[PDB]
């Protein structure tokens, strides 16, 4: 429903891909 | 000086340099106690998601081919990996850590394009920023 | 390791080699002659392995993934009762019907699950026997 | 996606999916 555009939409790659992303924008924002 | 068959299937079959994108690649050996990791000779019908030879016949020479940028997890060459399924995923499919199931697993060097170290520690130990990716919605500025 | 077996067919046989000799292996035989007694029960004999596992104290283990390599040979695939000097003379000739997929059984663990694997492993003491069988008629490459 | 694939993604379809996708379809999650 809204976990398959929200678990889906952000495994383009399963590995780094906006995963590490917002891992490292956490990071540079405080 | 054959440079016998045995490298020239072998020497990558120009493979995983490109196949699942060839950078991103990494640490830990062509082997030691054969009892554990596993998925050896499991997965589901090759060993697709391994590797199988020869330390000196490519790594030595094969050359620089089809990258991404630089370097350096732990430390340097001498004994490489294979996959499509990284970081994230590295270490819910194999390669548990420090020390691991079977005697303490050893050593290697990677490359990607997320500007440092380890490989281990931080990154490879089941870090489920996937399912802590929904605490960034309101984090960092908001009221 | 710690590796041996109980069988025939049904009603099981501890004999003095089949378990008996179960003093400094595991020694809790009372409840399991009939833990196992329905893991090789109502199966039929051909060969019907037994797993058997180590401790560090008297009790409680697996039982056995899969029966191949004469099992599903001698149900009624290859006719293969396959009789004395093993056979030149087709003692019993198929095709892999009733070694294909008569088990998929045998893909909990030979390491290799698609089949021309563990299919064509049990077609080891079934199919070269002698009258090597067929898989097809070779399948016209083009 | 990190440096600009989102950097502004965001200037152009500001505060129309970012006052949304945190109290809205981000509403519809797991």
């Amino acid at each position: 429903m809204a976990l398959d555009i929200e678990r889906i939409k952000e495994e383009l790659s399963q590995a780094t891909v906006l995963e590490l992303k917002q891992l490292i924008d956490a990071l540079k924002e405080a | 000086m054959p440079n016998k068959r045995n490298v020239e299937l072998l020497a990558t079959l120009k493979e995983n340099l490109e196949r699942a994108q060839g950078s991103f690649f990494l640490v830990n050996y062509q082997g030691l106690p054969a009892k554990e990791t596993h998925a050896l000779r499991q997965a589901l019908k090759q060993n697709g998601a391994r590797l199988f030879v020869a330390k000196n016949t490519l790594i030595r020479l094969a050359l620089k081919e089809l990258g991404l940028p630089e370097l350096d997890g732990l430390q340097g060459p001498s004994a490489v990996y294979e996959d499509p399924v990284a970081a994230a995923k590295t270490l819910v499919q194999f390669a548990k850590s420090n020390p691991k199931g079977i005697p303490q697993v050893k050593s290697g060097l990677l490359q990607g394009q997320i500007l440092t170290a380890k490989d281990v520690e931080a990154l490879a130990e089941l870090p489920t920023m996937d399912e802590l990716r929904a605490e960034l919605v309101g984090v960092l500025q908001a009221p | 390791a710690v590796v041996k077996l109980q069988l025939p067919a049904g009603k099981a046989t501890p004999a003095p080699p089949v378990g008996p000799a179960l003093g400094q292996h595991g020694a809790n035989i009372m409840e399991f002659v009939k833990a196992f007694n329905a893991a090789t029960a109502n199966m039929g004999d051909a060969i019907v392995p037994v797993e058997i596992t180590i401790y560090a104290d008297r009790s409680f283990t697996f039982v056995t993934k899969t029966p191949p390599a004469s099992y599903l040979i001698r149900k009624a695939a290859g006719l293969e009762k396959g009789a004395h000097k093993p056979g030149r003379e087709k003692v019993g000739r198929i095709t892999w019907e009733q070694v294909l997929e008569i088990a998929k059984q045998k893909m909990p663990d030979l390491n290799t699950t698609d089949l021309e694997a563990a299919a064509r492993m049990i077609a080891g003491s079934a199919r070269s026997m002698g009258v090597e069988v067929v898989g097809a008629p070779e399948v016209k490459d083009a």
